[PDB]
Formats: C-alpha cells, structure tokens, sequence
RNA sequence: AAGUCUGGGCUAAGUGGUAAAGGAUGUGGCGCCGCGAAGACAGCC
RNA sequence: UGGCACCUCGAUGUCGGCUCGUCGCAUCCUGGGGCUGAAGAAGGUCCCAAGGGUUGGGCUGUUCGCCCAUUAAAGCGGCA
RNA sequence: AAGGGAUAACCGCUGAAAGCAUCUAAGCGGGAAGCCCGCCCCAAGAUGAGGCCUCCCACGGCGUCAAGCCGGUAAGGACCC
C-alpha cells in the first residue's frame, strides 16, 4: 500500500512523508493506506485528496 | 603471415659444410585459395586454403564451386592463415627459402588414460624396503581440514597426447620445388601421414 | 611589452610573438581577457588553494612571454679527459668514456650548440622543454668521479 | 476482498544519459525504473518496470580520486587466481561495463533479479542500434 | 634514512612534505631521511 | 519500508570502514609575545 | 616454552622419513635503488622487489647439529 | 626471449603557497628478473548460447488454429558392416 501510494502521489510533485502529515492535520482519518487503491481506481479523486494535504503544507 | 598446409612423412639426416643434420620431410603440396576473409564482412582478415585434393564428387552441400578455384574440395579439408593475402591463385611451397625460420603446428601421439609419472614425471615410490602397493603411485594429494579440498589444476592421471602442438622456430634446411617438398630440422609433432601447418616464426 | 600579442580563450592563452606563439593551459579561477597596454591577474577569497594558485599563473605567463622574446639558455661544460663533443645535424655526438660514441636526437622547438669541443648550450623558445632536454644531456654522464669527469651545469665541484 | 492487482499492460521503453553524472547516483534511479516502483501497479512478483536504453556510457563523472583507487575483483577457482584491475583500466576497455556492474548491484538477488538486469541495455555512444520507441527523460 | 621520529640533524636541513610522506633533505647526503 | 528533507560549520585521508611511545612549514579556529619612516623579514656591494 | 580447560574420551593416530605440493615475506641467490669510514676491485648498511631458483655425500631413529666436496645461493616460516 | 604500455623504491623539469629555495600543492619526464599486453594451450551452456560461406523449401489432413497435428519429404543424419 504504501509503495504505491508513495509512486501515485509522488506523481503530483511532493512525497508520501509529506502526503501522510498533510491528511492528518487536514483531518482526514481516512485513507486507511488500504483504501488508497484510489490511486488507481479514480485518480480524479486520489487527485482531489492531494489539494486538501497541500493545503495543510507548504 | 607466409603460411602453407602440409603432412609428415618421415625423418633421416643428411650431410651439411660437413657434418650430420637431423632433418623432417613436409609434403605441403599446392594450396588452392578458396575463400578470404575481409574486415568489411568477416571481421578480421585471412584466407582459406585447401590440401589432398583427392575426391570422388561425394560434395553434396558444400559444392560451392561458388569460387572459381573449386577444383574438387580436398579430402584434408581447408585451414585459415589469418593475416595472409597473396596473388590468390595456389600457395606452393616457394614461399620458404632455405634457411628461414618457421613454426609448426600438429598433432601429439596418443597415449590414451596416462598414468601420473608418464603424465606428469612424478617420483612415484621404492621399487624395495617398505611398501609394495604404491609403487606408481602419487603419494599426497591435499592438507587437512583446512582447506579441506583438492586445487583446481591439480595433476594427476588422465587422458594424455592427441593434443595441438606448435614447436617454434624449426630452421628450413632445404625445398625441393619439384616434389613440393620441404625439409627442417627434425622433431615436429605426432606421426606420419599427419595434418600439419607451417607458418614464419618469431624470433629476433 | 613591444611585439607581443596577448590573446584568450576559456581556459587557455596564446601568446603571440615575433619568435612564435605558445599554449598555456590556465584554471578557471580568474577572469583575464585582452586588457591595456599590459595584463592584469586578480583571484577570488584568500585561502590556501587559491593563493598558490596566483603567482605560479603569473609566472608561466611571464615565461611564456619571455620566450616567445627570444628565451634560450643553459649551458654544459663538459670535464674530462677523452671527454669532448662535435655537432652532427642539429643533432649531438658527444662522446665521453663509455667503449662506444653517443648520439642524439633534438624534437620540436630546440637546437644543441658546440662552441668549444668541451662547451654546449641548449637554445629553446619554450622554456619547460629546454630544462628538461638540458638535463637529458647531463644524464649521459653525471660527474663525482673522487673528483674531474662527467658533464656539468653552470654550476660547479665538490668533495 | 482488496487485490488491487494488475492486468498485462504493454511495457514501457526509455532514453536516457547522464553521460555527465556521478555513478551510483545514476545507476540508483535506473534500477528504480527497471523495477516497477515509480508506477502504482507495482507488484514485487511479476516484472511490470519499463525498459532502459542509457545511450553515450563512459563519460561518467567520478567523485574524489576513484582512478587507480577502485579496484574491481575476480577469482577464478584456482591457486593465486585472484584477479585485481583498477577503474582506469575498465573504462579504457569495456567501459559498459562499468555501468553495468554498478547496476547489478542495486537489484535484488534472485531469478526475478536476473530478469530485469536483461531489461537495461548500456551503449558507450551515442546511438542505440535499436529504434521502436523511447520517451527520453532527462 | 628510514625511521619513525624524523628531525633535523643541522642548520641546512630541510622539512619537506611531497609523495604524501615526511622526508628531511640537508647539504650532505647523510643527513637524507625519509619517515617510514 | 520511510527525507537524495531543511539550516550552519569541519574533513580530502575512502579518514570514516576499528592500534602505541614517539615524529611532521597538513589543514581550519583561537592566542599573547618579538618588534617594523634607530622603515632587512626574503634576495645580489 | 608455558598459563587457562571452551568443542572432541559410544576414539579428532602420536615423532622422524618418503611422495605430492600450495601460500606468507619479516629476502639466501639473481633484478632496481639510497648512504658509505664507496680510489678500483671486494665489502658494510638500509629501501623496492618473490617472477623463477634454492646441490651431492660421512655420523646418528633423529628433528637439529658437526664434518667432506661443491655452489649464483645452499633463505626463514604457515597449511591439525 | 625480443618488443610495446603503465609503474615501485629511487633520479629529474617547470612551480607557487612562503619576492628566496622546494620533484608537487595545477601540470611534465626517467625508472625493476616485478605489473599489463605480447609467445604456447583451452574456450559461445560467453542461457549476453556470436559471425562468415554454401545449401533445402512447401499445408499434403484435423483441435482454444502453425502444431500444442499425425503421417510421408527436402537438404542432410543415423543404424549395420
């Protein structure tokens, strides 16, 4: 899960530390990095959650 | 690279400004080029040669008469020269003068599965006092627990002979142009009626 | 100075000169281009590195310089008793005691001298090469002997 | 049930040269690539990573005096048949290999591992005699 | 000539630090050294 | 598996990647002492 | 040469010789080199260097040693 | 062994830091029975299975349609002697 999350969202410019810190002060107790298979299945919305952890980060 | 095919026939010794040279007779008879070897499509440059001419049309396949010179592909077959372009039209004997220095390529006598001490010259053991079941034997062959194991290499019996052996640097004592007949001397590999080459040497 | 044309390139600096033009090959630590009647050179921080590196570029320049101005020099005088030398081409047969003469070849930019049969002097528009090619000589036999053969510098005996 | 898993995709090819780059900090991201990490398919059993061509080898840079300083090493099964040649003498003959043998050593060890070492093709150049794709990154 | 303590044995020796290495180079060809 | 993350310094020995008496104008940072228009510290009267 | 007693007492053959080797360099010869109280020749002493070489007999079970006759030298050690 | 290249101790050129001097800190030359290549031998299971010359080519009858098909061929190759 982990490894591929890191490939997905190092794909939109940051890294999986920064991702995994951005939602948690984003309050998103959600991802469960088993449910980010999001990734490949709608990334439109994998998209969409990479703004919100951008948004707590910068 | 001068560099004719060739076979043993037979050694004797003449008489030379006056005493006895031990000499042995080469057949390299005419040596028809068939095909050259270019750095443009092969790589590397050489030529191919032919040797007993000698063959009732059992050439099939290779009948590749695909250069003019097909005359009948020899029974011995054919051997590249490397670095070696002539007039390409037969290689006699010609070549080597008298007195010029060449190497020899050929193939040892067999002797078959060796015993170590013909192999490779040991002592072996005494033919009296002590033992007598290791006579011929090679003693030692390792240690102990370190390294607890046999050398890469290490000698011991086994097949010896028929083997590709050149000894360099043979002096040509005479030709007979006419028989294609080449005479140095003495002592070049395996028996009579034997593949040989005959090349230059290296020398000084 | 006078008839010196002082060119630049990146890391390089020809010298042209009415004796002949030489290559100095020079660090990128400075910025020299056609400047003056003269040449400037200047360097970044003081620190080891650098400091070492000012003053042995203002010298191969000046030598270049001063070579491409005429800048021959060096000079043997050659000791001993059978020991002599006698110019053959531009090349040198010296001899000096071994069972055999000595002979020898000039490359590039060089000429050998023999004023004396006991004197020679070494011409050289480059200057690295002529120092170099001055001691080659020197080689063929160096002195000592409890004291008198061999070939020597301007320099002189001892002990 | 979560099996993410993949389906057979048709496999990537790229260019690229660092003909200017540190060793190791090149040879890094190629096995990086030769796996299938940078993608999120990634699966560690299977062999999904892109195929590499690195055009213009030798050429690389070479941190502190590397140059009679690293020695490569082989032994051949026998007495004193150890063998030690320095890096000057690699890139003067074989330099491919250089990049190569780097490589190798960033890749996993079993059979898997000898699988993508054939996926990454190395060419002192430039000019890699083969054209049919190669998304060049730089 | 090879030795661990290194000095200078006159008033023409010279400390020099070429080859990496420590040598001493004087006037006479006895007082040469070299650390090793 | 997770930062080729950020900011300031040192080291050119692969030190790091395992050793002492004792040696050295290796470097970088502090010193507090000579004595310098009785203007020689280095070089030819 | 010893100290200690950790695997081995339902067994790990023990001195010397012979046979077969292989490796270390702290080098006996042969190859480079610096000093010398190196005139030359011949040495002394230290540095680099194993690539290959490193004899035959008398005495004793001997290892080792002493002795005869030679040699460019008749090297010291490890591998139960 | 000739020979070619790179080196060890060691012997030099040019050269500052340090107006002098220094083989060195940027560079450049010499230099061993030693290293690399050269000589002789093995070697593409070098699964990275190489290259060049010459040859032989037809579907003839059936499945998840090129053998995963059986039975005769081709250039060739075995068997027995």
């Amino acid at each position: 899960w982990i490894v591929r999350i890191n490939a997905a969202c190092r794909q939109h410019g940051l890294n999986y530390s920064t991702f995994i810190h951005g939602l948690k002060k984003a309050g998103i107790e959600v991802d469960r990095k088993n449910l980010a298979d999001l990734a490949v299945r709608e990334p439109q919305v994998f998209a969409e959650l990479v703004e919100r952890a951008k948004a707590a980060q910068g | 690279m001068k560099g004719i095919l060739g076979v043993k026939v037979g050694m004797t010794r003449i008489f030379r400004d006056d005493r006895a040279v031990p000499v042995t007779v080469i057949l390299a008879g005419p040596c028809p080029v068939v095909q050259r070897r270019t750095p443009e499509k092969d790589g590397y440059t050489a030529v191919q040669l032919g040797f007993l001419p000698q063959n009732p049309k059992r050439v099939n396949r290779p009948l590749k008469g695909h250069f003019a010179k097909a005359g009948v592909e020899p029974v011995r077959i054919l051997r590249e020269i490397r670095d070696f372009n002539p007039e390409g039209d037969t290689v006699t004997v010609e070549i080597f003068k008298p007195g010029e220095r060449v190497d020899v390529t050929g193939t040892s006598k067999g002797r078959g599965f060796a015993g170590v001490m013909k192999r490779w010259n040991f002592a072996g053991g005494p033919d009296s006092h002590g033992a007598h079941k290791i006579h011929r034997h090679p003693g030692s062959i390792g240690n102990r627990k370190t390294p607890g194991r046999v050398y890469k290499g290490k000698k011991m019996a086994g097949h010896y002979g028929a083997e590709r052996v050149t000894v360099m640097n043979l002096e040509v004592v005479d030709v007979i142009p006419e028989e294609n007949l080449l005479l140095v001397k003495g002592a070049v590999p395996g028996p009579n009626g034997g593949l040989v080459i005959v090349r230059e040497t290296k020398k000084a | 100075p006078k008839g010196v044309s002082v060119e630049v390139a990146p890391g390089r600096v020809k010298v042209k000169g009415p004796k002949g033009e030489l290559e100095v090959p020079v660090s990128p630590e400075m910025r020299v281009v056609v400047e003056e009647g003269v040449v400037r050179v200047e360097r970044p921080s003081d620190e080891r590195r650098h400091k070492s590196l000012h003053g042995l570029t203002r010298t191969l320049i000046a030598n270049a310089v001063k070579g491409v101005s005429e800048g021959y020099s060096k000079e043997l005088l050659i000791k001993g008793i059978g020991y002599r030398a006698r110019l053959v081409g531009r090349a040198l047969e010296l001899t000096v005691g071994f069972s055999h003469p000595v002979v020898v070849e000039p490359p590039e930019g060089i000429t050998f001298e023999v004023p004396e049969p006991t004197r020679v002097r070494v011409s050289g528009i480059d200057k690295q090469k002529v120092g170099q090619v001055a001691a080659n000589i020197r080689a063929i036999r160096k002195p000592s002997a409890y004291h008198e053969k061999g070939i020597y510098y301007a320099g002189e005996p001892v002990r | 049930m979560k099996t993410y898993v993949p389906k057979q995709v048709e496999p990537r090819w790229v260019l690229i040269d660092a003909e200017g780059k540190t060793l190791g900090r090149l040879a890094t991201k190629i096995a990086t690539l030769l796996r299938g990490k940078h993608r999120p398919d990634w699966t560690p059993n299977v062999a999904m990573g892109d195929f590499v061509v690195v055009v213009n080898a030798d050429k690389i840079r070479v941190t502190g005096k590397k140059l009679e300083q690293k020695i490569y090493t082989r032994y051949s099964g026998y007495p004193g048949g150890l063998k030690k040649i320095p890096l000057e003498k690699m890139l003067a003959t074989h330099p491919e290999r250089v990049l190569e043998h780097a490589v190798k050593g960033m890749l996993p060890k079993g059979p898997l591992g000898r699988r993508l070492f054939k996926r990454l093709k190395v060419y002192a150049g430039p000019d890699h005699p083969h054209q049919a794709q190669r998304p060049e990154k730089l | 000539k090879v030795r661990a303590s290194v000095k200078r044995i006159c008033d023409k020796c010279k400390v020099i630090r070429r080859h990496g290495r420590v040598y001493v180079i004087c006037e006479n060809p006895k007082h040469k050294q070299r650390q090793g």
